[PDB]
C-alpha cells in the first residue's frame, strides 16, 4: 500500500532504477543504493561483462586445474604461475590485444547506447542463439545467464582465494585448515 | 499500532518539529511505579536526533544481548575443534586475541558484520523515524495490541539497556579475574 | 477454531490452558504453522533415530580426509561431536535453503508450503482425513523423538 | 478416468482403488508419472540386455582412471565401477532436460506432451496417433514391469542374468 | 528531462502541495540559485529513494570537440612526433647507414 518494498531486503524500498530490467524485479536487492547514484544501464553493462568474464575465467580455472593443457611444454605450469608464466612467455600479450580491440567495439557500443544513438539493451551484443521466442522466455533467459554471471563470479572469486591460500587443485577437497 | 516500513517510511526523516511528549513519544521511559523520563543532561532535547538515538541504544543493546550471553556460553560450551578448545583459549576474554588477525575466525566475522551494517545503513540515516527507529521488519513474536507492543517495546529496552550495563561488568570482572562465567574472585 | 483440523477423535478440541481461547488467527496462524513444521521434523528424526542402529548405514566415508565414515559416528545424543562441525554446518544451510526457500509461504494455508517435494493440489475429504493424519503422525513423532532423545541422555545408548 | 488411453485387453481401467474421487489434476499428473517411467523403463530395460548380447562396450569412459567402457560390470554392480564424476554428470545432464528441454512441464500441454521435435514423436490428428500413444503406455509398463525384474534377478544372484 | 517524475514545486507551497510522486517520493522544493554552475538546488521535504546521479553529463562530441583544441591537436602530433624519433633511435642507434 506503500512504498514497491525490495523483495530481497525487505526493510527498504526497492530503487526506482531496477523497475523493468532482467533480474531486479524479483530481488530488487540493492540495499546500498549503488543504483540510486549510477546509471542502471552502465551498471548492468558492467555486471553482464563480469559474470561472462568470470564465467568463462571459472571454467578455465577447473580444466587447467584439472590437468587439460595445450601440446606444448611451455604449458607445463600450475593455475597460479599460468599467468605470469605466459606474461613471460608471450600470449597473454597477444590476449590483451585481442581483447583490446574486442573492448573498442565494446566501448563504442557503450558510447553509442547511452547516447541514444542505437536502441542497444545494455548487455546486448546480437548473439541470438538458443534465446527463447517468447518474450517471457526472453526474459527468463536473461535471469538465468545474470544468475549464472552472479554464481560464477563469487565461485571464481573463492576459487583463487583457496587456491592461493592452500596450493592444491581445484576441489580443494583434501586441503588442511 | 506498528505501521509497516512499507507505509511507515511515508513519514519518515529528519523531523523538524515537536511532540511534546518526554522523547518525542518514544518508548523507554515508563517504568515500575510510573513514569521515569530519564534524560537528565538533555540529550533528548535535540529532538531531531531522538530517532537517532534510539536505533543507537537498541543496537547497543541488541549486541550487548548476544555479548553477555557470549561470554557466558564458551565458559560451558566450545565449538568442535582445537582452535577453540578449552585449553588452547582456557577462558572466554582471551579470544579477541587468540583468535583474531591472520588466524582468521575473528577477522571473518568483522568483514560480514561490516557488509550487514553497510547494507542496513540506509535504514539508520534515511528511513529513520521516530515510528520505524530499530525496526527491521522483523516482527514474529510481536503482539498485536498496541499496549502489549508497547510491552514487548520496553522488554527488550529494559533487557538491552541491562545488558550493555552487564556486559561492561563481565569484561571488567573477567579481565581483573581470568575466572569462568561467576566472574566473582 | 474447533474445526481447523487436529481433531480427530480419541480428543476434541485439546486445549486445557486455553492458549488459543482468544480467536487470534494471527496467533494461531503461527501456532498451526510451528505445529506441523514440528511434526514434520521430528517425523524424520524418529525416522533418523531408529534406522542408523538397526540398518541402513550409509555404505561411503562421512569425512574421507578424516577417514571417518559413517558407520564409526555412533547413532544418537553424542553424534554431535562426531560429525564434523562443517558438516553441520550443511546440514543447517541446507534446511535453511528448505525452509526459508523452497518451502517459504505466506497468505496461503497453514503450512502449505508451495513446492511439495512435487507440486500437488488434492481435493476432496480425503485430503482432510490425510491432512489430519499427518498431524496426528506429528504429534506422535513429537511425543516420540523427545523420549528417544532424553531417554538416550539417561541410558547411553543403544539397547 | 475409465476411457483415456489406457484402456488395452485383458484388463479395462484396472482399479485397485486409486483411481475415484474424480480428481482430473491426479490422473494428469499420475499418468504423466506412469509415462514418465516408461520413457524410462524402455531405455532402463534396453541398457540392462544390449550391453550383454551386443556387447558394444565401445572405447573408455574414464581416461584419467582408466574405467574402460568394456570392463565395467554389467546390471547393478555398475553403479560403483563409472565414476561419480560421470553419475553426476549423466544426472545433472537429465536435469537440463527435465527443466530446459523436452522436458517442459507447461501446464496447457498435455500429460506428457511438450516439445518433441527431438526423437520421441511428432505426429499429428488421433486414430494411429492415439494406437501409437496406447503403443506407448503398453509398452512402458511392460518395461516398468520388466527393469525392476532385471534388478531383483541382478542384486539376487550375482550379476544381471 | 532527468526529473520527468519528481512532483517538483516552488517554494511558495512548500506546505501546500503533497501529491508525493509515481513513486512515493514526497514532492521536492526547487529553489532557482543564481550560480550558472548550480542554476536549481533541489530541497527534499522527507524520506525519499531519489535517483541522483553523481556521475557527470559528458558526450562523444563534445569530448572530441575538446579533443580537437589547437593544444590537444598540436600536443598529440607533438607527441607522437618526439615518440616516433625515440622509436626510430632505439631501432637505429648511432645512425651507421649514415
Ligand atoms: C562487478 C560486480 C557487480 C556489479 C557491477 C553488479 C551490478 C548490479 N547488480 Mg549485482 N551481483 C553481483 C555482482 C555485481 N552486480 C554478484 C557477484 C552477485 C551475487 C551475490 C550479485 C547479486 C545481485 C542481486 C541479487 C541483485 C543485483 C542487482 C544489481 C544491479 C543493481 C545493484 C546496484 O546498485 O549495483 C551493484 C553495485 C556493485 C555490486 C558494485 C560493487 C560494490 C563494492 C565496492 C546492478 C546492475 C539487482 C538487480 O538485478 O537489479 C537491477 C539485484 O536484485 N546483484
Ligand atoms: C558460490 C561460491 C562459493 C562456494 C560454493 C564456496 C565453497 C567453499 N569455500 Mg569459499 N569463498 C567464496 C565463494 C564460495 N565458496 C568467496 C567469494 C571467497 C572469498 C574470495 C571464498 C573464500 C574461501 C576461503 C578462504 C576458504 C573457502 C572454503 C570453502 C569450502 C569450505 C567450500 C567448498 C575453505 C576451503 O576450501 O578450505 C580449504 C577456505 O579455506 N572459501
Ligand atoms: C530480551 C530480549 C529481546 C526482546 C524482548 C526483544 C523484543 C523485540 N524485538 Mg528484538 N532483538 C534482541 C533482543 C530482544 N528483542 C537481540 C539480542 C537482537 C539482536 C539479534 C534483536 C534484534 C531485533 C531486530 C533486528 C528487530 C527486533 C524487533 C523486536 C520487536 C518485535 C519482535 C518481537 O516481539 O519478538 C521478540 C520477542 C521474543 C520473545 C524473542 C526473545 C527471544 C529470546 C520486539 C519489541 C523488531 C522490531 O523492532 O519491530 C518492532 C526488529 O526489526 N529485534
Ligand atoms: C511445537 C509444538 C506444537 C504446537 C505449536 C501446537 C499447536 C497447536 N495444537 Mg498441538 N500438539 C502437540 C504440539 C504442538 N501443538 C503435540 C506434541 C501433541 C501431542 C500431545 C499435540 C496435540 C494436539 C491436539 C490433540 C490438538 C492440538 C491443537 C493445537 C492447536 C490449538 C491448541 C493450542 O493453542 O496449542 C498451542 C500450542 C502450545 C501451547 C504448545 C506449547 C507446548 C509447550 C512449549 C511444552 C508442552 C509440554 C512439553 C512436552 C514439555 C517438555 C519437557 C521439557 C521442557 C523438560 C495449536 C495450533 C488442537 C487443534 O487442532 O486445534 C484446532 C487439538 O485438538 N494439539
Ligand atoms: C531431522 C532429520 C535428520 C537429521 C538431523 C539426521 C542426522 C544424521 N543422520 Mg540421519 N536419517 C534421517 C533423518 C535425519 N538424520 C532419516 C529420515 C533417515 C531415514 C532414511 C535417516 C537415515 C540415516 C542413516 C542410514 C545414517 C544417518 C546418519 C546421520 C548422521 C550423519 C549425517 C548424515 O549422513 O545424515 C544423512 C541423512 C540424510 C541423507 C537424510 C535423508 C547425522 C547425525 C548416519 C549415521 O551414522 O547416523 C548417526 C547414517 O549412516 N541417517
Ligand atoms: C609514431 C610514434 C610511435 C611509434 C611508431 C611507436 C612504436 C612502438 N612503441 Mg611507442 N611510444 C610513442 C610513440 C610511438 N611508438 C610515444 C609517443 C610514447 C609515449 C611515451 C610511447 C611509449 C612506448 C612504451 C612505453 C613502449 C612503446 C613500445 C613500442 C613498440 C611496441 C608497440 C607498442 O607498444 O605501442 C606503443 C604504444 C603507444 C605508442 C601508445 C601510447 C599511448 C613499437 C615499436 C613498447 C616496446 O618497446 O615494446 C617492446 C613499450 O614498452 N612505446
Ligand atoms: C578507456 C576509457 C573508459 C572510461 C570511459 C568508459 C565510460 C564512458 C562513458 C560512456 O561512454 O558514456 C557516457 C557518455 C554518454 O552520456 C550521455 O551524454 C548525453 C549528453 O547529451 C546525456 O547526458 C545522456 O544522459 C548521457 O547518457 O558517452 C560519451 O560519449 C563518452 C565519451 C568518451 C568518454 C571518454
Ligand atoms: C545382496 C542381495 O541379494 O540383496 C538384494 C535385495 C534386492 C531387493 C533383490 C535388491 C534389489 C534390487 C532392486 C534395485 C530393487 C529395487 C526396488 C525399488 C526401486 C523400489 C522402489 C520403490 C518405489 C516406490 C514404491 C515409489 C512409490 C511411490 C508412491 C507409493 C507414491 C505414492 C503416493 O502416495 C503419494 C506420494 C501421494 C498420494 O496422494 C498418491 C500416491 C500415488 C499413493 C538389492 C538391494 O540389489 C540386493
Ligand atoms: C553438491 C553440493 C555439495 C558438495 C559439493 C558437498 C561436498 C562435501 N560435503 Mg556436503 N552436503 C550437501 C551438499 C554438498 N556437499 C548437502 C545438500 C547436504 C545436506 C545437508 C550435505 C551434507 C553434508 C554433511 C552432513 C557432511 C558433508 C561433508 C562434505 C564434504 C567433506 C569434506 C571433506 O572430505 O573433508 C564435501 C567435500 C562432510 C564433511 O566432512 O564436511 C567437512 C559432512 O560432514 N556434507
Ligand atoms: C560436452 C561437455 C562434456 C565434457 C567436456 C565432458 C568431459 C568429460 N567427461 Mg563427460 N559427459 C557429458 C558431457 C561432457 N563431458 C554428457 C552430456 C554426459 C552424459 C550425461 C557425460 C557423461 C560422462 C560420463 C559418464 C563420464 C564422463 C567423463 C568425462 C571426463 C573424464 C575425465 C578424465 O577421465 O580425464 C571428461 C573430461 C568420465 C569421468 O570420469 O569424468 C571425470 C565418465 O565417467 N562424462
Ligand atoms: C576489546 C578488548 C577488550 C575489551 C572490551 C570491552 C568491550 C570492554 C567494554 C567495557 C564496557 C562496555 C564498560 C562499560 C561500563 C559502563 C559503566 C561503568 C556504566 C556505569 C553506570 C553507572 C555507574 C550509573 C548508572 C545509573 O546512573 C544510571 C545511568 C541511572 C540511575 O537511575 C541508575 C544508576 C545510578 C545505576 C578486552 C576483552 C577487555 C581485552 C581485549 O584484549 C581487548
Amino acid at each position: 500500500g506503500g512504498y514497491k518494498m525490495s523483495k530481497a531486503v525487505p526493510f527498504l524500498p526497492m530503487s526506482p532504477a531496477l523497475e523493468g530490467y532482467v533480474g531486479a524485479e524479483e530481488e530488487g536487492f540493492d540495499p546500498m543504493g549503488f543504483s540510486l547514484a549510477l546509471d542502471i544501464r552502465w551498471l548492468r553493462e558492467a555486471e553482464l561483462k563480469h559474470g561472462r568474464i568470470c564465467m568463462l575465467a571459472t571454467v578455465g580455472w577447473i580444466a587447467t586445474d584439472l590437468g587439460m593443457r595445450l601440446p606444448g611444454p611451455a604449458y607445463q605450469v600450475s593455475t597460479l604461475e599460468a599467468h605470469d608464466a605466459m606474461v613471460k612467455f608471450g600470449p597473454m600479450a597477444q590476449i590483451l590485444i585481442w581483447l583490446g580491440i574486442i573492448e573498442v567495439f565494446s566501448f563504442l557500443a557503450i558510447t553509442n547506447m547511452m547516447e541514444g544513438t542505437t536502441d542497444r539493451q545494455p548487455g546486448d551484443y546480437g548473439l541470438r542463439r538458443l534465446y527463447p521466442k517468447d518474450e517471457e522466455g526472453q526474459y527468463e533467459m536473461q535471469l538465468k545467464e545474470l544468475r549464472n554471471g552472479r554464481l560464477a563470479m563469487l565461485a571464481f572469486s573463492g576459487i583463487v582465494t583457496t587456491a592461493v591460500l592452500t596450493g592444491r587443485t581445484w576441489p580443494f577437497x583434501x586441503x588442511x585448515x | 499500532a506498528r505501521r509497516e516500513l512499507a507505509v511507515a517510511y511515508e513519514d519518515a526523516g529528519i523531523d523538524l518539529m515537536d511532540n511534546g511528549k518526554f522523547a518525542q513519544g518514544l518508548v523507554g521511559a515508563e517504568a515500575a511505579f510510573g513514569r521515569y523520563e530519564f534524560d537528565p543532561i538533555g540529550f533528548s532535547k535535540y529532538t531531531e536526533l531522538v530517532p537517532w538515538f534510539r536505533e543507537a541504544e537498541l543496537k547497543h543493546g541488541r549486541i550487548a544481548m548476544l555479548a553477555w550471553l557470549g561470554l557466558v556460553v564458551p565458559d560451558f560450551v566450545r565449538i568442535p575443534g582445537e582452535a577453540y578448545s578449552f585449553e588452547a583459549v582456557p577462558r572466554v576474554i582471551d579470544a579477541h586475541d587468540a583468535l583474531n588477525a591472520d588466524a582468521g575466525p575473528n577477522f571473518q566475522i568483522i568483514l560480514f558484520i561490516s557488509i550487514v551494517e553497510l547494507c542496513c545503513a540506509k535504514k539508520v540515516f534515511e528511513w529513520n523515524s521516530v515510528e520505524t527507529a530499530g525496526d527491521y521488519n522483523l516482527t514474529r513474536l510481536f503482539p498485536e495490541d498496541d499496549e502489549a507492543q508497547k510491552q514487548m517495546r520496553i522488554a527488550e529496552l529494559k533487557n538491552g539497556r541491562l545488558a550493555m550495563i552487564a556486559f561492561g561488568g563481565a569484561v571488567t570482572q573477567a579481565v581483573i579475574t581470568g575466572k569462568p562465567f561467576p566472574w566473582t574472585f | 477454531f474447533e474445526n481447523e483440523l487436529g481433531v480427530q477423535a480419541p480428543t476434541g478440541f485439546w486445549d486445557p490452558l486455553g492458549f488459543a481461547k482468544d480467536g487470534s488467527m494471527k496467533a494461531f496462524k503461527r501456532r498451526r504453522a510451528s505445529e506441523i513444521k514440528h511434526g514434520r521434523i521430528a517425523m524424520l528424526a524418529t525416522m533418523g533415530y531408529i534406522t542408523p542402529e538397526l540398518t541402513g548405514k550409509f555404505p561411503g566415508l562421512l569425512s574421507p580426509s578424516m577417514g571417518l565414515k559413517y558407520e564409526d559416528i555412533p547413532n544418537g545424543l553424542g553424534a554431535i561431536s562426531k560429525v564434523p562441525a562443517v558438516g553441520w554446518a550443511q546440514i543447517l544451510a541446507y534446511t535453511f535453503y528448505c525452509e526459508q526457500s523452497q518451502d517459504q509461504s505466506e497468505g496461503s494455508a497453514g503450512e502449505a508450503g508451495d513446492f511439495g517435494k512435487v507440486l500437488t493440489s488434492k481435493d476432496e475429504e480425503g485430503l482432510k482425513r490425510k491432512l489430519n493424519s499427518e498431524l496426528a503422525n506429528g504429534r506422535l513423532a513429537m511425543m516420540a523423538i523427545i523420549g528417544m532423545f532424553f531417554q538416550d541422555g539417561l541410558t547411553g545408548s543403544a539397547w | 478416468e475409465s476411457e483415456r488411453g489406457a484402456q488395452p485387453p485383458f484388463g479395462f481401467w484396472d482399479p485397485l482403488g486409486l483411481s475415484a474421487d474424480g480428481d482430473v489434476a491426479t490422473f494428469k499428473r499420475r499418468r504423466a508419472s506412469e509415462i514418465k517411467h516408461g520413457r524410462i523403463a524402455m531405455l532402463a530395460a534396453m541398457g540392462y540386455m544390449t550391453p550383454e548380447i551386443t556387447g558394444k562396450f565401445p572405447g573408455y569412459l574414464s581416461p584419467s582412471t582408466g574405467v574402460k567402457y568394456a570392463d565395467i560390470p554389467n546390471g547393478l554392480a555398475a553403479i560403483s565401477k563409472v565414476p561419480v564424476v560421470g553419475w553426476l554428470q549423466i544426472f545433472a545432464w537429465t536435469a537440463v532436460c527435465e527443466l530446459w528441454e523436452d522436458q517442459v512441464p507447461g501446464t496447457p500441454g498435455h500429460e506428457g506432451e511438450f516439445c518433441f521435435k527431438a526423437f520421441k514423436v511428432t505426429s499429428d490428428a488421433p486414430e494411429t496417433r492415439e494406437t501409437k500413444l496406447a503403443s506407448e503406455l503398453a509398452n512402458g509398463r511392460l518395461a516398468m514391469m520388466a527393469i525392476i525384474g532385471l534388478f531383483f534377478q541382478d542384486g539376487l544372484t550375482g550379476s544381471a542374468y | 528531462a532527468e526529473t520527468e517524475e519528481g512532483l517538483i514545486i516552488k517554494p511558495e507551497e512548500a506546505g501546500k502541495i503533497t501529491s508525493r510522486d509515481k513513486n512515493n517520493n514526497p514532492p521536492r522544493i526547487v529553489v532557482k540559485t543564481n550560480d550558472w554552475d548550480i542554476p536549481e538546488y533541489q530541497l527534499s521535504t522527507g524520506a525519499s529513494n531519489q535517483v541522483s546521479y553523481i556521475t557527470p553529463v559528458v558526450e562523444s562530441e563534445d569530448i572530441k570537440a575538446w579533443l580537437s583544441l589547437n593544444v590537444n591537436f598540436f600536443s598529440i602530433i607533438i607527441l607522437f612526433t618526439v615518440g616516433g624519433l625515440i622509436e626510430i633511435q632505439r631501432f637505429f642507434p648511432d645512425t651507421l647507414y649514415w
